[PDB]
RNA sequence: GAAAUUGUUGAAAGGGAAGGGCAUUUGAUCAGACAUGGUGUUUUGUAU
RNA sequence: GGAAUACUGCCAGCUGGGACUGAGGACUGCGACGUAAGUCAAGGAUGCUGGCAUAAUGGUUAUAUGCCGCCCGUCUUGAAA
RNA sequence: AGAACUGGCGAUGCGGGAUGAACCGAACGUAGAGUUAAGGUGCCGGAAUACACGCUCAUCAGACACCACAAAAGGUGUUAG
RNA sequence: GCCCUGAAAAUGGAUGGCGCUCAAGCGUGUUACCUAUACUCUACCGUCAGGGUUGAUAUGAUGCCCUGACGAGUAGGCAGGCGUGGAGGUCAGUGACGAAGCCUAGACCGUAAGGUCGGGUCGAACGGCCUCUAGUGCAGAUCUUGGUGGUAGUAGCAAAUA
RNA sequence: UUGGCGGAAAGGCCUUGGGUGCUUGCUGGCGAAUUGCAAUGUCAUUUUGCGUGGGGAUAAAUCAUUUGUAUACGACUUAGA
């Protein structure tokens, strides 16, 4: 024998952890976020776009529509601590919203075998958008220059402090 | 040193936060009234506040109470001293000796 | 395949080299302690080489074992391997450096069988 | 936040810009300095040029070719006054100073660049009236320049040339600034002014 | 000062171009053979 | 438009330091537009990224980035306090470092 | 068939030494983990 | 004559932003909210999600940079000498 | 050169005094976070070209203990008694 | 009080340097800030101290576990270990299908002394564990013996007529 | 493309004409998704090389030889179809 023996082997059968006391209780969304708020999205494709808040998931995210029509942003759910609320409100009283949860949004994980080697939309996600444009885009129109403002993007030009400008 | 009189609040944030027992020669947290009252109980202390009590208002066991407790193990004061140089009399611009109300400004800083 | 563990955290990877084993090829890196006089390494002054000492010493829950998991086992031949029989989950096996070329085939078949991890693999192996 | 920034050298005082310089150039930031003749050093003329010489006698003694040289145009005792508050012997020090360029008066394209000033450096602000100071030329004039004349003549030349620049900007500012006024009082220059514009 | 513009004759003789050769007796010669074609025109690039 | 920068420039000044002895694990950056304390409150907890170029392209790019944090203020004008994942080069000091907006108290 | 010392090849650095400690970038190189099992049998060598 | 404010001190008053840490591993203890099952921030971290699954993280090694670093052994009050 | 008491160096690194055995602070297992000591915060160099009241102009100013020196005697220089 | 005269020494030169003049000087007062191996909290290592645990199954009661504090060091003392030659026992250990030795900015374990593995070269013996034993560990001694450098293709190879 | 101005390091500035493109000065129509809740998510300039297909011009220096206005050797100065 090149190694004699340990006298005494470890146990190898693995032990119970204890009972952890962390309760999960539900998020407190700062006041600056209320439904119909024009957001800034900070991250993503659509960073520097302007979009407006519509619901408050359950999985913590933010349901946000562009509109879709307006600058080409569609339903998605964003992380409330990558966007910037701005003061401009909007009504959504009155938008059919309570469908959308968070299995709406399944990726449907693909195997690992199907690899991408060099290189499609679903039918009822496009219907659900105009459905929800329909009662925003009509009432986007009643104040002027939301939709200019909509559509167009945010970016900070020289001389922009954040820490001093009211967004 | 720096030494002065202490107030109510004081005593009680040293003693609440800061607060260990002297049981079989070592350091044992409080945390709790039923330890103060095996130790300190043959003297009629039976919570943590019965022995603050002792303490603010100098009880005929004052000594066994005060023996009963580690010495305080202090951090440096959130804000500084509040002087230059510290080995001077307070009286002198300096830390040392007695600042008779403004310790608990000091030890509040500490703890 | 091994027991769960913490992670594993060494406080000091660096080898201790001895002092001026890179100045004289006389002084190996085989760590000696200074006890001269002036040493400026034995004195401990900033900017010198730290010496080995207590401190550094491995969290006991995780002394010992491989990045895989296991502690490692040197085994001779097969009967080495069934000592490992019912500790395959904590414990991974050497083939030993003079174990010839046909006699590893045979413990590497035994381990396989018997699951035990082999660190070791491909010691001798035809091309 | 600037690219490359010009300053002008004329009533700023050697030390205290020279600490201002230093600073920019170790955080990242290229300067350039012109009209480094025209510079000001507090105390009278005679006291800086003492100093000066009491400089001007160290030399090492075996080789007079290594010891200390003495630069004497007014953008070298700048830069002496820079490279002394700069880690200079270092790579980062290095790369400090190829950030950093002085020129005697305003040459080529830095003439056509606006020039800033350091308020913390300039004279009129830092000295005391009735404080007496020294001008750079005068003094490197005094210890051996000798290219005062001939960058006092292209200097005079550059301000007649920056005279009528001046003199068509300020034409073509006034009618701008009359047809905004005729255009102001207007639906949409109310709108402007209730939002600050 | 500072050179900023040097003009030459027409023809320069057989022995000042020897200045500009260190070895005369192996070459074409070939000096100023296209400063000369600056000239044979009234005043292309002499008094410019 | 002509501008799409959605983050806060910033300058990688030098390590946490004595006279004598630097702290390479903290580092100190200058945040531009930033001169008091009571600024630089805003950006505490805001990710920084130091992005920089290669020449051997890794995983379909030849920009590397390296990431961090804002962790505190330091002195009086505005410089803060970063702890990056892992420690700038210290070769740059006086680069271009990039402030982001998020996470968003907002 | 070791070292000192030497040749060729390859890599790298070099503004009056070289070497070292802490930290990271860059280049080169490399170990580990990487499928638990499994509901299950859409199954073949019908029990794989 | 009636007040306010400053200064100092107290609150077992409320609350926002940031950073470092998550050790332990079935239950036991002290408690809080509850007429009660039970719940809890009460004797140490859990939940949800994404990307990658490879030199990407990491180790080693050479180099570059910021700062630091005097030649070992010995006699000596005192050694880079 | 020689004594008394105490504290140190020897035998001891660390932060400050640029540099130094003895000075100041503070004594040391490996790390993380926070607060400080002595010393400092124009640039080197981390940190106020901070705030407030005055004084000083030096054709050898001055710039901080140990510590790296200057005196008697004078000045319608200026300030205050 | 500050400033000035008094005030002279030898290489060029020192408020640390630059430089500073309602100071970046001097006297004084109030704050904010910088950072030591120090102070506070936490994790890990070791030591010391006080304790729990013979109950069956599974073997270290010199084991496992809980708690608290502590950690500078020459001369010097003690303890626990690493490594080497030889010896008794054991692994019915490894090996010509390749032992030992040597090389290897290849990998792994240990705070460390060190141990293991992979590749190359090589050719006949060697190792783990429990004990026994000592001619048992090197950087120095103007140490001993042998071998090898920079100097360095250098000094030099010029008396005696050719 | 017309015409000037700028030599301090000009290498840039102004201007005549036409042609083309865009125009968010104002009002409309279509697309945007799937990067799945973020990952610089790649847009800048510095050098070099081979192919392109389109212009332009056809040298010297060194060694060797020689001279002595030079010279320890290098170097220097001469001459040689």
């Amino acid at each position: 024998t090149a190694q004699q023996a340990p006298k005494w082997y470890p146990s190898e059968d693995v032990a119970a952890p204890k009972k952890t006391r962390k309760a999960v209780r539900p998020q407190k969304l700062r006041a600056s976020l209320v439904p119909g708020t024009v957001l800034i999205l900070l991250a993503g494709r659509f960073r520097g776009k302007r979009v407006v808040y519509l619901k408050h998931l359950e999985d913590n995210t933010l349901l946000v529509t562009g509109p879709f029509k307006v600058n080409g942003v569609p339903l998605r759910r964003v992380n409330a601590r990558y966007v910037i609320a701005t003061s401009t409100k909007v009504s959504v009283e009155g938008v059919n919203v309570e469908k959308f949860n968070v299995e709406y949004f399944a990726k449907e994980k693909l195997t690992k075998k199907e690899k991408k080697e060099a290189n499609e939309i679903k039918t009822e996600r496009v219907e659900d958008q105009k459905v929800v444009d329909k009662a925003l885009i009509a009432e986007i129109k009643k104040t002027p220059l939301l939709k200019q403002y909509l559509s167009a993007s945010f970016s900070l030009k020289n001389g922009d402090k954040p820490h001093m400008l009211k967004f | 040193v720096a030494y002065g009189y202490p107030s109510y609040s004081t005593i009680r944030q040293l003693v609440y936060k800061r607060g260990f027992g002297k049981i079989n020669k070592q350091r044992v947290p409080l945390s709790d009234n039923a330890i103060i009252e095996a130790n300190l109980g043959k003297y009629g202390i039976l919570s943590i506040d019965d022995l603050i009590h002792e303490i603010i208002t100098v009880g005929p066991h004052f000594k066994q109470a005060n023996n009963f407790l580690w010495p305080f193990k202090l951090s440096n004061p959130s804000g500084g001293w509040g002087v230059p140089r510290k080995f001077k009399h307070f009286i002198q611009g300096g830390s040392f000796g007695n600042r008779e109300e403004f310790i608990n400004k000091l030890v509040k800083s500490m703890n | 395949a091994s027991l769960p563990h913490p992670k594993i955290v060494k406080k000091h990877t660096k080898k201790f080299k001895r002092h001026h084993s890179d100045r004289y090829h006389r002084v190996a890196e085989n760590w000696r302690k200074q006890k001269g006089i002036d040493s400026v390494v034995r004195r401990r002054f900033r900017g010198n080489i730290s010496q080995p000492k207590i401190g550094y010493g491995s969290n006991k829950k995780t002394k010992f074992l491989s990045p895989s998991g296991h502690k490692t086992f040197l085994v001779a031949n097969v009967k080495d391997l069934e000592t490992l029989t019912m500790h395959t989950k904590t414990y991974a096996a050497e083939i030993a450096h003079n174990i010839s070329a046909k006699n590893r085939v045979v413990i590497l078949a035994r381990a396989k069988a018997l699951g035990i991890k082999v660190t070791n693999p491909k010691g001798r192996l035809a091309l | 936040v600037e690219p490359v920034v010009v300053i002008d050298g004329k009533g700023h005082l050697v030390g205290r810009l020279a600490s201002v310089v230093a600073k920019q150039l170790l955080n990242g930031q290229k300067i350039v300095v012109v009209r480094a003749e025209e510079l000001n050093i507090s105390g009278e003329f005679f006291r800086n040029k003492l100093k000066y010489h009491d400089f001007l006698r160290k030399a090492t003694a075996f080789n007079k070719t290594r010891g200390p040289f003495h630069f004497r145009a007014p953008s070298r005792i700048f830069y002496k006054a820079l490279r002394g508050m700069v880690s200079h012997k270092t790579a980062r020090g290095k790369a400090a100073l190829e950030r950093l360029k002085v020129f005697e008066g305003i040459p080529p394209p830095y003439d056509k660049k606006k020039r800033v000033v350091v308020p913390q450096a300039l004279r009129v602000l830092r000295l005391k009236p009735g404080r007496k100071y020294t001008t750079l030329g005068k003094l490197s004039t005094s210890v051996g320049w000798k290219y005062e004349d001939v960058v006092a003549k292209l200097e005079a030349k550059r301000k007649v040339s920056s005279a009528e620049y001046y003199a068509k900007k300020r034409a073509f500012t006034k009618k701008v600034a009359s047809a905004n006024a005729t255009a102001a009082e207007s639906d949409v220059a109310k709108q402007l002014a209730a939002l600050g514009y | 000062l500072r050179s900023l513009t040097t003009v030459w004759a027409e023809h320069l003789s057989d022995e000042v171009k020897r200045r500009f050769y260190k070895n005369w007796y192996k070459s074409k010669k070939k000096a100023f053979t296209k400063y000369s074609a600056k000239y044979a025109q009234d005043g292309a690039g002499i008094e410019r | 438009a002509e501008s799409h920068r959605l983050y806060v420039k910033g300058k990688h000044l030098s390590y946490q330091r004595s006279k004598r002895v630097n702290n390479p694990n903290v580092s100190l950056i200058k945040i531009e537009g930033v001169a008091t304390p009571q600024d630089a409150q805003f950006y505490l907890g805001k990710r920084i990224a130091y992005v920089y170029r290669a020449s051997k392209e890794v995983r379909g790019s030849k920009i590397r980035v390296m990431w961090g944090k804002v962790t505190r203020t330091h002195g009086n004008s505005g410089v803060v306090r970063a702890t990056f994942r892992n420690n700038l080069p210290a070769k740059t000091f006086g680069a271009s470092v990039r402030i982001f907006l998020y996470p968003s108290n907002i």
